[PDB]
């Protein structure tokens, strides 16, 4: 139970073993799926419709960012001057959601990666690019992987880049494995990677919260 | 979350009534404080920075909380402690704007008490802290409106405490 | 580190997308050397064409000091 | 609501709501006398709507109440007409919330695995809201009407 | 992308000028022609999969192109061309709406003619198709909004072509 | 523009430009010459505007032109007000528009990374808007003054 | 075919055939000759099927053939039974196949939207399909059709 | 990817013909080498890195590609030079079960040419590596099925020179 | 990236032999030069903020590229230009302190001509603005230092004129 | 390099070197001619070391020189030789570097890999350093062996 993070909108937080005793063990085998709630419709989950895995939620759930417009000084028709290019907040407004994908919230002056940042308004690094550059930066593993303990840094993180909690052993074994042996970077790199990623997510679409757990669920719709 | 036009539309909706006249006078009461709303919040936006500014200094700044020992310390809990209150000004202006306390539910106090708890956070000084920017928004806004604000600030003040 | 500028069309064929795909479709994007064989293989297996592989970044036959 | 979509959209950009989404709840918060007119005026006559579209729809469509058929039976009628009282209600909380959130999210989102299962076919259902729409437009006014027109096309474009 | 107003604000940018009174006039033509545009775009937008239907029947339909060994003959590869004239007639509109071409060259053809020949979808097919496009929006909303249209489309065929 | 906007916010979600955003298009276009009113007025006294809030500024923040300040000299005044005669110019593009985008293109956006270099007091520019506001609302109607209100405050937000 | 299956599952997880999958291929190697009997009844009176199923959907649905109906003339009706035929084509494909990937790749994506541009009901081609299966199973023996049901299914569930 | 069913489906499709006699057969001769295809796959997979272990000895190992100054001297190049002709052959025996050469047009000879030419990478010593598989693929497994394994990987070779 | 060091390993390891003593003495020329390399690095650090403030001073202000009509007229614009030359800076010193300017192809000038071209960005403007850094650096460091640093300052504007 | 490393560490942050940093790289220039010291007396005797901690090897492990063995024959011992020449080489390009990036690019990336493909033990690769560093640990002075034997461990800790 104390693996599990509050499904808040920035802070990984995680029950203490030690502060105020509440370990909950439970004998969980290999393959055991979590039964898991989608943000957007109940038809468009991945366990009963597997087609439906990059079906965008139409307010029922989290909003999605892409790089639809075209970025500015993709072609050479505005020429020199045009200092009124309308697409240009659109692409800012994509750069801070993709922030606040990685890093739940957001960052501070000496903080943003300028160099990633204007590589994906040249166009030359995809939104998949960049946000795997921002949880292979050093903060990302300061803030989130250091202090925190391994299983639940890797839990975190892939409800962060996948907006998804584990489905059970599988998928968290995978990761660990990648952890002993290779480090944080490629954890990083397989989670992005992964085909599930690439089906929700495409080269363009920033990351989003589409699964929740029962509990964390609970905690937003069962208040007064 | 869900504004008051889709709390009367969902209260209706579960009934499986069309919109009477209890609903529609609801609704006419919301048009007639919408153009109070927007006013306001764009005096909240444009005062942004602002509120937090003179929140901090009349309840925070020059305590046991900003010297060693405190909790709001160290330049990264400050600038922590200043987006906090960043992120509560601009939830009790969705509330205020959407006329429920639902997105404060939704997106806030969901876990907030745990949180705050694990990481050492001072309810009573946090508390304090949302306590003065409502003494001084009512004083930026205005009566009615500020009124409006100080019940979702309040709000947000009940479910941490 | 050394990379390559790659330019790559990939086609839907599951569904018929309403937005703009043009900008996921047909593409030139800078990838990491080791990032290159994963990136190859996912364009092979969702049914694209790689257009054109340049080195842009780094030279041929380097021994050391290429990260 | 479209107060509620310029939250979201400010919420998912976490920053204070544009000057031009502020406009935008401001037009709509004046405009809404116009809007709970339209919601009256389909609420007062809904059983002469549903009536007229219901008739209209089973001369058009007898294979629905024939024998065989999906709406066959005083039970089973009684549950179409039941159906585009729903619909026509979903409609009416549809003008007044200024958006098509409301229409979806209780009354569009399921509905094709939803008739799929019962045995209804789906485009009778189109045709019955379009029935319902023509009913509509002729008891209002022109203005009225074509406001009342946008929602009651996205009921049919997203069961088509 | 530049509008009418934005090209005008970026003509007297450019200078680092106040908007002077031949910008003024500019300015006071597309409010006059605003009318128009508006008119013109909410009758395709009403009628935006009707334009299409007999587009195709025009220009596409019983030919080589649908029959087998052509490139609109598979389903899906049908489905992809009524989607691209609903593209193409969606950005035409937007382009009528805004009064300058500058959305044809940022959004439609940025990547368009390079995608068309590594797919192998013809170019002097789809460029009668949009031709097909023109004459059908033209006896839709008029001679007058038709011949702002008919522009546009033919910016879209001298891009791809 | 508030049109390109409009059909920026409709290509986002691909879709056809809504019939409320075709009215809010409509409502500018037939309101055109009463917003352009207000940059003639500006245009015409953009001297006396500068000047008298360059001076309130000097009043109201006067460690800036104080020696050691960023501000102090002959020469670094005049670039000071020279600053505020492109954030009205700036002004006038975003009334004329109907839109804060061409405000936050050309003058907005990174301009926190510029006064930083220059070592100039963004809290300070904030204020020279600021006054450059009340003197607007002082040459103007209310009603004028309250639509000019709405930009000049975008601007003072984004600075603070 | 389950071939192209095998290969796509074998390749996603970055190894060779499995025993179990390569048991798989072989079975539907030696049903393959069985798989082409069924496609040569079908492909021996491909003329025969079309024809009987074409006109009992015109008695069935006779505003299919009426004046106002979207195949009405010489040329409309050659265009159905044009369509029926390259639907029991993509039949053929699917029993040799094994498989529902080659309906599905050719002639049942995005199927919705094709003859909602030609303004052909979906239900009567679901229908015509459904047609289609009663004479191929009365012509040809029950255990194939059985076989060959599974294909028709796939595609009335796709239309409908 | 195109398989052999798959491919004759695709030929008559292009026509739009029904599956003639020409066609049945090309099935009928698929079906008859099926059992072969598949136990040649099973020999294979029995000893996939056997096949690699020998080749690189054969024509690779104690040579210039090998020594200092080489594109294979270090051991991130022999890495990925194992990798390559693991690849090389799992392909192989893909397009040999599949019973098409199509799969090797997209999974790997599409973009690996100009891949290989900016990496520096000798076309002629792969190319001699891959035939340095070919004969050993045909002892392991046999003459009848070695010929259709032979076949694909000189398809590649082909492909790359 | 390449050093001075990781080159010489790099030229030794292609011929395959030992440190060879010709190839010994370009290693003691690098460690008895890297006293200056590391010194004069802390002191480019030390004032980076403001040695850039100082060359865009003397170089691109109050001139027609800061001028409306100018390049470096827009905020967004002149920001960029800030970080460009920020970077300038920064790269100048790595390879300064690698004793190599491979690094500076390795990563700036790496397709940085053609994006320059294609913006418009004034290539004598840029010249001139890493010159007049050139000329602060090297008043702050020393004669030596300034102008060893002072190659690197020169490859980065002969590769981008 | 040490001053690569720092220089990817640096750029990585999107910063100037730490004063730490700095300090490093000023720490192993001063350094650099005992470096060179280390490297002279490596590449001196480099065919001593080799002979004997091959020799000691294959004392220790003589199942690699007897049958059934990966170096089997005058000719895989010489290749064997040569191995851990090739290995002394990539020390003597450690140390020199002051990092172990040199050695990892060229013969410690993949090595896992090639070895398997060989057929070749790895732990006996391993344990052949591991004679090396303590011959090379007994030729030169203790205050540069432990120096020389800090890269040696990283290449034992890397194979095994
Ligand atoms: C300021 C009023 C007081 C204060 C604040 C403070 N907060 C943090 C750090 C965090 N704040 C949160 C809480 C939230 N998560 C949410 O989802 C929401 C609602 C949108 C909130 C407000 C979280 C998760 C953290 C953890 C780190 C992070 O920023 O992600 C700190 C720093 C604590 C630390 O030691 O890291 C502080 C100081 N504390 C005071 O002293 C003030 C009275
Ligand atoms: C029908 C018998 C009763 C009923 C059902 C009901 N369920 C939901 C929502 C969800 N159902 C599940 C459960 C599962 N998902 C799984 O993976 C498994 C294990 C195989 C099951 C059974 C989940 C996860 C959800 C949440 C949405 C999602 O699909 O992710 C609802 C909707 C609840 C809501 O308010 O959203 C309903 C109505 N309820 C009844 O009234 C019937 C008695
Ligand atoms: C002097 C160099 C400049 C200056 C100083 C100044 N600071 C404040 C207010 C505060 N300063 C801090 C900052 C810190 N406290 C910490 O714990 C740390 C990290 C070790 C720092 C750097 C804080 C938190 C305060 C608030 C006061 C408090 O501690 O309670 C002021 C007062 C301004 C006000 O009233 O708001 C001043 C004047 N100002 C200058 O202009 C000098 C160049
Ligand atoms: C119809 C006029 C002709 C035709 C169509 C056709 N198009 C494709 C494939 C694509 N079409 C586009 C174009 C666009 N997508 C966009 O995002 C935009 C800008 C808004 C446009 C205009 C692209 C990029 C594709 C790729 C697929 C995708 O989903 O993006 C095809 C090929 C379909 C296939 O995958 O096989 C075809 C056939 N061809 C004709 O025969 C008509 C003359
Ligand atoms: C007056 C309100 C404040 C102030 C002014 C000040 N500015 C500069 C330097 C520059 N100002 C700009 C900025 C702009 N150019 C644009 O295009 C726009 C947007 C339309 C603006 C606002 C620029 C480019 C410069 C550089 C110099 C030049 O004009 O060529 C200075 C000089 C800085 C110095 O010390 O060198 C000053 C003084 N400073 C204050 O204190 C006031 C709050
Ligand atoms: C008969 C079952 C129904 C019917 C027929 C009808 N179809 C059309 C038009 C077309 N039909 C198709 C369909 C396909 N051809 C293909 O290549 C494929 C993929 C394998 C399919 C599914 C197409 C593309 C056309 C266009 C004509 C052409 O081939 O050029 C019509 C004419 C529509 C019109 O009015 O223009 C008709 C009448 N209609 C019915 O009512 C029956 C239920
Ligand atoms: C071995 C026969 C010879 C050899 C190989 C070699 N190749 C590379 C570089 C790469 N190889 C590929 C190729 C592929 N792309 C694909 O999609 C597939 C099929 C799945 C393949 C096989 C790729 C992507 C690369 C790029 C780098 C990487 O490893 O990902 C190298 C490295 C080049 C270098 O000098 O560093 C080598 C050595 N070269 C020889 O000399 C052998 C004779
Ligand atoms: C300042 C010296 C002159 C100037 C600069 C200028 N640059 C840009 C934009 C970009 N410059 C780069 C180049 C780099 N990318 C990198 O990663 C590095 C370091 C290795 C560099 C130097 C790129 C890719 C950009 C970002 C593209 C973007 O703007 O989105 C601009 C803005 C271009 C525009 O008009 O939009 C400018 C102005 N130009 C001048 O006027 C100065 C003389
Ligand atoms: C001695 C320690 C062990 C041993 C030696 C052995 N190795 C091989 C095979 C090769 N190893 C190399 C050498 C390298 N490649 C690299 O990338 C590096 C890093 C710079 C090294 C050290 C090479 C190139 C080969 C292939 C042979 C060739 O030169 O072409 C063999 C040959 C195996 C065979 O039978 O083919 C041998 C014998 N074997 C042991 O058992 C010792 C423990």
């Amino acid at each position: 139970s104390g693996n599990d993070p509050l499904e808040i909108q920035f802070g990984a937080i995680f029950p203490k073993e030690t502060r105020n005793p509440s370990k909950r063990p439970a004998p969980f085998n290999k393959d055991t799926k979590r039964i898991l709630i989608h943000r957007g419709p109940a038809v468009n989950n991945q366990v009963g419709n597997p087609s439906a895995v990059g079906e965008f939620p139409g307010s029922l759930g989290a909003k999605v960012f892409r790089l639809n417009g075209g970025l500015p000084g993709a072609k050479v028709g505005k020429n020199t001057g045009t200092s009124v290019k309308f697409g240009e907040s659109s692409t800012q407004a994509l750069i801070r959601a993709a922030y606040r994908q990685v890093f739940g919230r957001d960052l501070y002056e000496g903080q943003r990666l300028s160099v990633a940042e204007i590589q994906l308004e040249n166009g030359d690094i995809s939104v998949r690019e960049f946000i795997k550059r921002l949880a292979k930066s050093e903060l990302f593993l300061k803030l989130y992987w250091a202090p925190h303990y391994v299983c639940k840094a890797i839990e975190y993180m892939h409800r962060r880049l996948l907006g998804r909690p584990t489905y059970g052993r599988q998928e968290m074994n995978q990761y660990f494995d990648i952890a002993s042996k290779q480090g944080f970077y490629a954890v990083v790199e397989a989670m992005i990677d992964s085909k599930e990623y690439s089906d929700a997510f495409g080269e363009d679409t920033v990351p989003y919260e589409r699964y929740l757990t029962p509990g964390g669920l609970q905690m937003r719709s069962a208040r007064v | 979350m869900q504004d008051a036009i889709t709390a009367v539309i969902n209260s209706a909706d579960v009934q499986g009534k069309y919109l009477d006249g209890a609903a529609m006078d609801k609704l006419k009461s919301y048009f007639a404080s919408g153009e109070l709303r927007v006013r306001a919040a764009s005096v909240i936006s444009a005062n942004a920075a602002t509120i937090v500014k003179e929140a901090v200094a009349k309840s925070l700044l020059y305590s046991d909380v900003t010297r060693p020992g405190g909790n709001m310390y160290t330049t990264r809990r400050y600038a922590a402690c200043i987006r906090d209150l960043d992120y509560y000004l601009r939830y009790a202006t969705y509330a205020m704007l959407a006329g429920d306390a639902s997105i404060l539910d939704e997106r806030v106090l969901n876990g907030l008490k745990e949180t705050y708890n694990s990481l050492g956070v001072p309810i009573s000084s946090t508390v304090q802290a949302i306590q003065a920017i409502k003494e001084v928004t009512a004083s930026l806004v205005g009566a009615d409106a500020g009124k409006e604000m100080g019940v979702y600030l309040d709000y947000i003040c009940s479910g941490l405490s | 580190m050394r990379m390559f500028r790659i330019t790559a069309c990939v086609p839907s064929q599951t569904r018929i997308r309403t937005q703009r795909e043009l900008q996921n479709t047909y593409f030139t994007k800078l990838v990491p050397y080791d990032n290159w064989f994963r990136e190859q293989q996912r364009i092979m297996k969702m049914g694209g064409k790689i257009v054109k592989v340049e080195l842009a970044t780094g030279r041929p036959g380097t021994n050391a000091g290429l990260a | 609501s479209i107060v509620t979509k310029s939250i979201v959209n400010a919420d998912a950009e976490a920053r204070y709501l544009s000057p031009g989404e502020l406009d935008r709840i401001k037009a709509f918060v004046t405009g809404g006398a116009a809007r709970l007119r339209i919601a009256e005026t389909l609420t007062g006559s809904r059983e002469t709507i549903v009536k007229q579209a219901g008739d209209r729809l089973f001369q058009k469509r007898p294979d629905i109440v024939s024998p065989g058929g999906n709406a066959y039976g005083e039970e089973m009628t009684a549950t179409c007409l039941r159906d585009m009282d729903y619909y026509l209600r979903l409609v009416t909380y549809g003008v007044v919330s200024g958006d098509v959130t409301p229409i979806e999210e209780i009354g569009l989102v399921g509905v094709r695995e939803m008739y799929r299962s019962l045995g209804t076919p789906i485009e009778a259902v189109a045709q019955s809201v379009r029935e319902m729409k023509e009913v509509a437009s002729g008891l209002m006014s022109s203005d009225d009407a074509a406001e009342a027109s946008a929602y009651f096309d996205f009921v049919i474009g997203k069961m088509s």
